[PDB]
RNA sequence: GCCGUCGCUGGCAGUCGGCAGAGCGAGAAAGAGAGUGGCGCGGACGCUACGCCGCGACGAGUAGGAGGGCCGCUGCGGUG
RNA sequence: GGGCCCGGGGGGCCACGCGUCCCCCGCGAGCGCACGGGGUCGGCGGCGAUGUCGGCUACCCACCCGACCCGUCUUGAAAC
């Protein structure tokens, strides 16, 4: 066997490769690259040993069964999935929550984590928003920009950090901000904070709620 | 021969049941109830019949032997089994499939006999 | 359809009397549903009574 | 001994592969040579042209083999001349589409059922855009989508169509097997016109649409295929 | 609308036998299978016979 | 809790309302049952706008959902045990309804029955 | 997309299983031919053939014709 | 311009074994991604036992659009 190599052929465009098949088959030397032509476990037992089926026959059939399904192709699982972000949320760039009880508020946003949601953060401190996920169709991204590049986010931070855990019921069960939490939000706000005031009057910005008013109309106005 | 006898009974026949869009077959070794050439269980001179044992405990499968297919009393030969659920099941696969008797018949009498070994089950 | 069998001959207690007799060979002929119905048909109607007012 | 047979079952299976790989090939290199031979038609009228300008003459070209025809009227109160001729056209709804090679026999059918249909001479893009958005074959009289090489191989397999790049070339060239490639085309439901008419009712050149609006079909085929 | 006439789009042709005979239609069942599954046009032929009526049937003398 | 069919598909109707027969409303002597209307004038039979519509094929059911009950079964009649076994093999698609005139003593062992052979019943709290 | 009608006078008896071997939709007649010399015991559904399945086109209607009604009413032979 | 874009002295080719005779001068293996014979998720959230959830249709009411009374003779009927 050998190590798998890279592609030879880049991509021009989707399902289009720079190459010919004559150009390929040179690239790759194929002019000298040339080929020619249990189900049972043995067990002793206190008759001496069993002979036994790993997987036995079922112990009931339904009356009826389906069908198999016909094959389909590019029908592939979320996890699968290729993520996409709108070219104007950059990380540093201060989005308007569209929904949920966060709605109207300034946010910083982050990163895009691998599910596809944004991360982003109030800070806390300014608009009482923590480390949360939110949906980028349900934002608008605004063009302020702060530079977070020298911002070390936790790498724990992960579509398995902020999923929800199932609470029973039989009376109410409370939500808890677990202590790790708390000291994630200050270990990112601690960097994110300072670059905020560093731009005049956006700690403010970041406080207040967005909302339309008389004769202000979302398609008029630059955000 | 059976293809004559189905020409007469298909549609005129004590056993038919014809309702709500629907047909069906109570004689005796019809496996799904069915009015059907293939299901039939009076036309053919090979047949299969699953049923519970006369105390619910177990299954009698019932076959029609070769010879005296003119003389009902002596015409099928039944046996109960009353084993486990998976070993009742592998009898009459074997039954029928080591035998070639009916093999297109073989995973109806199967469902069939899964069929009445969960209905003797305790009700919840 | 040429096979005529012999056929047993049951005694008053139910068992065979050990005598045979060959199937006749009218159980052989055509089944003809259809012949049947239409004969059973206009012979049925051949007991009537007349009713008018 | 099955071994044996197995061998003899997969060279059966290498030989089709290796000849499907044959044709493939064949229909690949019949598409570069159309390509050449549609820039050399392309490039030689313009050339023939240039060099009649230079001397001072006029070059005219050749009048058009094909036409490309649209019903553009219903089928109510239509009269009995009208009725056969656009039968014969199978132009028998509206807005349906069919090519028709030009010549005397066939000019003049055209004009007895000028209000009903409006043609013009399609270019090459508008062959290849018919046929490969609209085109169904008509095999054992159904109306089959040409969603397979094989579909038009074993119909016009025998004149030597075997892909669409064959019945393209078949139909915008006009050649010895039109008839029957035409023929073998189901007539094209095309959709309304999007952007509208002007006047179904009237000429081309009073303003409206039916008639011989010559290459100007060709904007109507974009906004109806 | 499509422009077309539909006086003559169902065919007047048997398609079995108007018969109810059972061993007729026995050798209907028989026929129609030979007629599908062999290339012989006189199983097909037979096939469309048998669905024929009594008079499309005329005996057939010894003479 | 109650049994469930193999499948559940979606059941699509065309049309929900009934098709009240024509001048039904207007008087008691016409019962709503559907009758064509054959008069020369009928503004109903000439499918006039805004009048009471009429059947035709077109509203014909799905053939995969037709006789479907909301259950996602459907049902067939029994009168007795012994008719209640024919469903046996077929109790993920058909469930059972007891006929109305079958005596309360007898409607106890048909739902008896019919929960041992997890067949489903339309009908099983009626006559208790 | 769904319903029905018509057409293909279309396809399915091959459910040919451990007495086994799964295919015959594919551009272009005719054999997945036969030979003679040189561990496990397993493999969904189907087929009321008056059944089941696929593909394509089509659908106005008085007078009038024809078909199908597991539409409805009363009584008779059978059967339940 | 046409002649597998004839013959001689930086960029793409559905060229790429060979012994040759010479015109001319019949089965490689694997692995994987996919604009590939019609949709999936191997993606998630909220709410729920006395006032709430679902209930096409049906009972009543409202509104918007549509809407003349049937049968009949009749070329023509909502017809004064
Ligand atoms: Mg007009
Ligand atoms: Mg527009
Ligand atoms: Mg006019
Ligand atoms: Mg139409
Ligand atoms: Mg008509
Ligand atoms: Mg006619
Ligand atoms: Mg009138
Ligand atoms: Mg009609
Ligand atoms: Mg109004
Ligand atoms: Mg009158
Ligand atoms: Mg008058
Ligand atoms: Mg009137
Ligand atoms: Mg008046």
């Amino acid at each position: 066997k050998g190590k798998p190599h890279c592609s030879r052929n880049p991509v021009l465009v989707r399902g289009i490769g720079r190459y010919s098949r004559s150009a390929m088959y040179s690239r790759k030397a194929l002019y000298k690259r040339k080929y020619a032509a249990l189900a049972t476990v043995t067990k002793p037992v206190g008759g001496g040993t069993r002979v036994v089926k790993l997987r036995k026959m079922p112990r009931y059939y339904p009356t009826e069964d389906v069908p198999r399904k016909l094959l389909s192709h590019g029908k592939k699982p979320f996890s699968q999935h290729v993520r996409k972000l709108r070219a104007s949320i950059t990380p540093g760039t201060i989005l308007i929550i569209l929904t949920g009880r966060h709605r109207g508020k300034r946010v910083v946003f982050l990163k895009q984590l691998s599910s596809g949601l944004l991360l982003v953060t109030g800070p806390l401190s300014l608009n009482r928003v923590p480390l949360r996920r939110t949906h980028q169709k349900f934002v608008i991204a605004t063009s302020t920009k702060i530079d977070i590049s020298g911002v070390k986010i936790p790498k724990h931070l992960t579509d398995a950090y902020f999923k929800k855990k199932k609470l029973r019921k039989p009376e109410k069960e409370k939500y808890e901000i677990t202590e790790q939490r708390k000291v994630d939000q200050k270990a990112v706000d601690s960097q994110i904070l300072p670059k905020i005031k560093a731009v005049p009057q956006l700690q403010g910005y970041l406080r207040s709620v967005f909302a339309l008013t008389n004769g202000v109309y979302p398609h008029k106005l630059v955000f | 021969s059976a293809h004559l006898q189905w020409m007469v009974v298909r549609n005129c026949s004590s056993f038919l049941i014809k309702r709500n869009k629907q047909t069906y077959s109570t004689e005796p070794n019809n496996l799904k109830a069915r009015n059907s050439f293939r299901y039939n269980g009076l036309i053919h001179r090979k047949t299969v019949g699953v049923e519970p044992a006369a105390d619910g405990k177990g299954v009698v499968v019932v076959m029609k032997r070769r010879s005296g297919q003119r003389k009902p009393a002596t015409s099928y030969v039944r046996t109960t089994i009353n084993k486990n659920a998976r070993a009742t099941l592998s009898s009459i696969r074997h039954m029928i499939r080591k035998n070639k008797y009916h093999p297109d018949l073989r995973m109806a009498a199967i469902r069939r006999a899964s069929a009445i070994l969960r209905s003797q089950k305790p009700v919840m | 359809a040429c096979a005529r069998p012999l056929i047993s001959v049951y005694s008053e207690k139910g068992e065979s009397s050990g005598k045979n007799v060959t199937l006749p060979a009218v159980f052989k002929a055509p089944i003809r549903p259809d012949i049947v119905n239409f004969v059973h048909t206009n012979l049925r109607k051949n007991n009537r009574q007349p009713y008018a007012v | 001994n099955f071994a044996e047979l197995k061998i003899k079952r997969l060279r059966k299976k290498f030989a089709q592969k290796m000849l499907r790989k044959a044709r493939r090939k064949l229909i690949y290199e019949k598409a570069k040579h159309y390509h050449k031979e549609y820039r050399q038609m392309y490039r030689t009228e313009i050339r023939m042209a240039r060099m009649a300008r230079k001397a001072g003459n006029f070059y005219v070209p050749a009048e058009p083999k094909l036409a490309f025809v649209i019903r553009i009227r219903g089928i109510n109160g239509v009269s009995p001349k009208v009725r056969k001729v656009l039968q014969l056209l199978r132009l028998r709804q509206i807005f349906n589409g069919t090519f028709v090679k030009l010549n005397k026999a066939s000019i003049n059918m055209l004009r007895i059922v000028e209000p009903y249909i409006a043609w013009g001479y399609p270019n090459l893009k508008s062959v290849n855009e018919l046929i490969y958005k609209r085109g169904y074959g008509k095999i054992n009289k159904k109306r089959i989508a040409l969603t397979d090489n094989t579909l038009i191989a074993r119909s016009l397999g025998k004149y030597n169509i075997i892909c669409m790049e064959d019945l393209i070339h078949e139909i915008y060239t006009v050649g010895k097997h039109f008839k029957e490639a035409n023929n073998f085309l189901w007539p094209f439901k095309l959709s309304s016109p999007r952007g509208g008419m002007k006047k179904k009712t009237t000429h081309f050149v009073e303003g409206g649409d039916a008639g011989n609006r010559e290459d100007q079909i060709n904007r109507l085929i974009r906004r109806m295929n | 609308g499509v422009d077309i006439r539909h006086n003559k789009d169902r065919k007047v042709r048997r398609k079995e036998p108007k018969s109810q005979d059972i061993y007729l239609r026995l050798l209907v069942k028989l026929y129609r299978f030979l007629a599908r599954r062999t290339n012989s046009t006189f199983n097909q032929v037979v096939l469309k016979r048998l669905f024929m009526s009594r008079t499309n049937r005329p005996p057939l003398s010894l003479s | 809790a109650a049994l469930r069919p193999l499948v559940k598909p979606k059941i699509v109707k065309k049309r929900t309302k009934k098709f009240i027969r024509h001048q039904s409303d207007r008087y008691v002597k016409i019962k709503r049952n559907w009758r064509k209307p054959r008069g020369i004038d009928n503004r109903v039979r000439r499918r006039f706008k805004g009048q009471i519509l009429m059947p035709n094929i077109g509203y014909g059911s799905n053939k995969k959902t037709k006789h479907m009950l909301p259950s996602g079964f459907r049902k067939f009649l029994v009168h007795n045990v012994k008719e209640l076994e024919v469903l046996l093999m077929c109790n993920k698609s058909y469930c059972a309804e007891i006929a109305h005139n079958v005596s309360s003593k007898n409607r106890k062992a048909i739902v008896e029955r019919a929960a041992q052979l997890a067949i489903r019943v339309t009908n099983p709290n009626a006559r208790l």
